[PDB]
RNA sequence: AAACUAUGCCGACUAGGGAUCGGGUGGUGUUUUUUUA
């Protein structure tokens, strides 16, 4: 049915900033879309949100300004090695420094760049550019 | 403007003092052009605060329907501002009597991201998050010309 | 020939295994009474 | 209108985007790793 | 109608828009204390209620159901609440 | 209105009017 | 204008007034 | 999808977001179990005994006002049913249709939505059987729908 | 406490107000 | 009757109180059977960064449930007692750990005893006798949360100011940081 | 030294080889790029679905 | 026996506009009608 929290949320994301508009809503929510999100407003792609409650499902109000390009989900959470990081991102992303790319690793949800400071790697997520 | 707003010195390095109406953001900070001592700010629950600093303390708060992105005070009068406000619009603010708005300056068709007076304190420029500019003269109302 | 009545529908492979109870059963007893099964019918 | 709408630039190369995402195929993992 | 925030509607806008799509889904239904007058008795009845509601001492008649709003029936009084 | 079979006690004294 | 030529205590809410929500202080 | 029929309809009850009763509510909470109990044993399904019990008494919702949803009540004082009440109705709705199809033999529309029924009460069966809620040798055929109907 | 804070504000609001009503002049 | 009220706890600010309750009834028409079969367990001092001061009382659930009953005349008559002073009830809820990977026999921890939902009761209980309709979380760019509370309006002016001794006692029980907010 | 075109900019992403480590590999030498205002020009007029070769051009070690 | 001048770029889709069909709420005056249906 609905394909996925992950999926629906940032398509609709993307959908929403490519359109035109503001601030956009989303339901469901997750502790993943959250931690994802997070990142992306640390790294600058997104401005700010709001987590409602309604115990059924947390919905989500995020105020997006125009300097997210596209960003979305890997679907086989595949496994990367550390120069299988490198060559993914340059194979993926627009160009070598331009964006970054989301990972679960055992020591949490996070960038691959310091994900490299931390001398980690894991599963892929998703991708943001 | 951040968390809260801290008034700064050049020459102290730590917030020479802290003020803020409730515990959300702040924006947008501008100062006046006369009255060196007054200062505005909008913040992320859609509102307008005017503070001073020689009574050092917030004195008014509005809430409107919509977020306010950035606001500027009238060279020449001191007491009048623009508000330039996502809900496409630039909304002209007399000071005491924050119950009514000027003017509303509505010909935008997305949010207005910023806006500022002519020193000759009579006219406006908007520009929006929609790729345009408007220009308004500030005793009409609509838009006098868009770049 | 005309039938009002419909044919039943035919039922899905959990539906066989529950039939089975195997659905119930841990991983080794699964897997012997699978080599049983086998056995028997070999 | 019997114009085609100019398509953008497609740049994220490796599998299929689609409505779950981006599926990266078996074949492709294999193929850069 | 126009163009309003996601965050902080109006109260227009709540009370305008429908009961599953605003902000936080909430109910519509209400309460309706009534006296029946064969008694003159306190009962509470569903704003909505689906059943003929008959008082417990005056076995009589105080809501019929009628699509949506449980339809009163003549000489009943009420408040909310 | 009672569904005059719904419940496992009715259930069973319907075995008992059965026998 | 429907809303009106049916609703008796409709007030014209000035459009140099709809976009407000509240102040705190207050006046007389 | 509203399965089985296209339209995407949506139509049912919210709920408020307060975890209590409002403060108006002054009933026994053992005073609503014995209302719910007294109900049980006239025979009412509990569906129907939420519905009495939140038009005819204020009750809110039995979930909030008591500390068990209402079968859960009914398993505490030993009344739960030997088949789920919407698997009851499915059995009923089938019973009906096939006796209707045996005096009318030619309502092949009825006999499309027998096919419709017997695919949804295979479904909800399974489930239960899942659950393991009831037995798994349990079957449905028009055998069980006569001797549990009758 | 709160509200001798929000009325110490009100004051402050009267002050500049009579400083702004005198620009308005 | 202090050790009639107490559950096994002497201590002076609580056999003071309790001697308060003994005034209750004593002073009180009905209070006296109304209140006769309750008893708390204990009983907390907390001062806010105002300057100002609270008191908790950590009572079982049932005796709370009657406090629900009973609850906004008692404090009247309490604030009589000790002027200039602000009061809640609370209940003690126990805490449930989680079995490790190498746990002996334990059982499955209570979702209501679980850490979340008590605190969540502890939000409404201190809340309470006004209702609380909302709860957001904003995140800031500068990795900024804010928790906060979105009350009801029925009970405005007695509670607006009860709103800093709200934030100041929550923090002292818990911990966090909680803005309460009341839409007008 | 090399003029850069806008097409040969967009066919450069749109196949992941980046313009000077490329340049370097085929030519074999250092290679010096050139945008001239006209070809950074067509760029943005394309404009916002090419707004990612606008930033990647705007970059401070092509001349 | 049919067939025999028909053809609109498409989709995870945004704001919609009039007019209509099926329920529902609210206002509100006309038609209605009044202890009987
Ligand atoms: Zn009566
Ligand atoms: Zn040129």
């Amino acid at each position: 049915t609905r394909s996925s929290v992950l999926a629906d949320a940032l398509n609709a994301i993307n959908n929403a900033e490519k359109t035109g508009k503001r601030q956009v809503l989303i339901r469901p929510s997750s502790k993943v879309i959250i931690k994802f999100l997070q990142v992306m407003q640390k790294h600058g792609y997104i401005g700010e949100f709001e987590y409602i409650d309604d115990h059924r499902s947390g919905k989500i109000v995020v105020q997006l300004n125009g300097r997210l390009n596209k960003c979305g989900v890997i679907s086989p959470r595949f496994n990367v090695k550390i120069g299988d990081i490198e060559k993914w991102t340059a194979n993926l992303l627009p160009a070598r420094q331009f964006g970054y790319v989301i990972l679960t690793t055992s020591a949490g949800i996070m960038d691959h760049e310091e994900a490299r400071r931390k001398h980690v790697s894991g599963k892929i997520l998703g991708f943001v550019y | 403007g951040g968390a809260k707003i801290h008034l700064w010195d050049v020459n102290r390095l730590k917030p020479v003092s802290d003020l803020s109406w409730g515990a959300d953001n702040i924006t947008s900070l501008k100062f006046n052009q006369n009255e060196t001592d007054i200062l505005a700010s909008t913040g992320s629950d859609n509102s307008i605060v005017l503070y001073d600093l020689r009574t050092n303390s917030p004195t008014q708060k509005i809430v409107q329907t919509m977020r306010t992105n950035a606001i500027c005070w009238n060279p020449m009068e001191a007491f009048n501002f623009v508000t330039a406000n996502e809900d496409h619009n630039a909304y002209y603010y007399d000071m005491r009597n924050l119950s009514r708005s000027l003017n509303v300056f509505k010909d935008h068709v997305s949010a207005v991201m910023d806006v500022d007076f002519s020193p000759t304190g009579d006219e406006i420029v908007t520009g929006s998050y929609d790729k345009s500019i408007r220009i308004y003269k500030t005793n009409h109302g609509h838009s006098r010309e868009i770049y | 020939v005309y039938t009002p009545f419909p044919p039943a529908q035919l039922p899905r492979k959990v539906d066989l295994e529950i039939e089975s109870g195997e659905y119930f059963l841990s991983k080794r007893e699964k897997q012997m009474k699978k080599l049983n099964e086998q056995k028997e019918k070999q | 209108k019997a114009t085609k709408r100019e398509r953008g630039l497609k740049i994220s190369s490796v599998g299929r985007s689609t409505r779950n995402g981006l599926i990266v195929s078996k074949r492709d993992i294999a193929r850069i790793s | 109608v126009l163009v309003q925030d996601l965050l902080h509607p109006t109260a227009a806008s709540e009370a305008r828009k429908h009961k599953l799509k605003t902000l936080v889904q909430g109910p519509r239904s209400y309460f309706l204390d009534v006296k029946c007058p064969g008694c003159l008795n306190i009962t509470t009845v569903f704003s909505h209620a689906q059943t003929a509601v008959t008082c417990e001492s005056c076995s009589t008649i105080l809501c019929t159901p009628t699509g949506g709003k449980a339809k009163l029936s003549e000489g009943t009084s009420f408040r909310r609440k | 209105k009672a569904k005059k079979d719904f419940y496992r006690f009715q259930v069973r004294e319907r075995k008992k009017q059965e026998i | 204008a429907n809303e009106r030529r049916t609703r008796k205590d409709m007030p014209y809410i000035s459009e140099r007034k709809k976009q407000i929500v509240g102040t705190v202080h207050k006046y007389e | 999808g509203r399965m089985h029929s296209a339209g995407k309809g949506i139509s049912s009850s919210a709920i408020p977001y307060s975890r209590n009763a409002p403060a108006w509510f002054k009933l026994s909470s053992e005073s609503v179990i014995e209302q719910i109990v007294k109900y049980a044993r006239k025979g009412l399904t509990p569906s129907q005994i939420g519905v009495l019990l939140r038009d005819a008494h204020g009750v809110t919702q039995a979930r909030v006002i008591t500390g068990n949803k209402i079968m859960r009540i009914l398993k505490s004082n030993g009344l739960a049913p030997e088949i789920p009440e919407d698997l009851y109705y499915l059995i009923k709705k089938a019973v009906s249709v096939r006796k209707h199809l045996e005096r009318n033999r030619k309502d092949k529309d009825a006999k499309f939505r027998l096919i419709l029924i017997e695919s949804r009460i295979h479904r909800l069966a399974r489930y239960y059987r899942t659950v393991a809620v009831l037995p798994p040798n349990w079957k449905y055929e028009s055998a069980t729908a006569s001797a549990l109907v009758n | 406490q709160r509200i001798q804070q929000r009325h110490d504000r009100k004051a402050a609001y009267e002050i500049s107000r009579q400083e702004v009503s005198k620009w308005n002049d | 009757p202090q050790a009639k009220i107490l559950s096994q706890a002497p201590t002076e600010l609580e056999l003071q109180v309790a001697q308060a309750f003994v005034e209750l009834e004593n002073s009180s028409p009905e209070l006296k059977a109304e209140l006769r079969p309750l008893q708390f367990k204990s009983i907390r001092e907390i001062d806010v960064a105002g300057g100002k001061k609270a008191l908790a009382i950590f009572v079982p659930v049932p005796s709370l449930a009657g406090f629900h009953k009973v609850q906004t005349k008692l404090t009247r008559e309490l604030e009589k007692k000790f002027q200039d002073r602000h009061v809640i009830f609370l209940a003690e809820r126990r805490i449930l750990p989680k079995p490790s990977r190498t746990s002996r026999q334990v059982q499955k921890r209570p979702r209501s005893r679980t850490l979340t939902a008590v605190h969540d009761k502890i939000l409404e209980d201190l809340v309470f006798p006004t209702e609380i309709v909302g709860k957001r979380v904003r995140y800031l760019v500068g990795g900024n949360k804010i928790q906060k509370v979105l009350l009801d309006s029925k009970d405005v002016q007695q509670i607006d100011y009860k709103l800093e001794s709200f934030q100041a006692v929550y923090n002292k029980l818990t911990g966090k940081q909680i803005v309460f907010e009341i839409p007008s | 030294q090399v003029l850069i075109d806008t097409n040969f900019i967009n066919f450069s992403i749109q196949k992941k080889v980046d313009i000077v480590r490329g340049m370097m590999d085929c030519l074999l030498a250092k290679c010096n790029p050139l945008i001239t205002d006209c070809v950074m020009a067509e760029l943005e007029k394309l404009g916002p679905k090419y707004r990612i070769a606008l930033k990647l051009a705007r970059d401070p070690r092509i001349k």
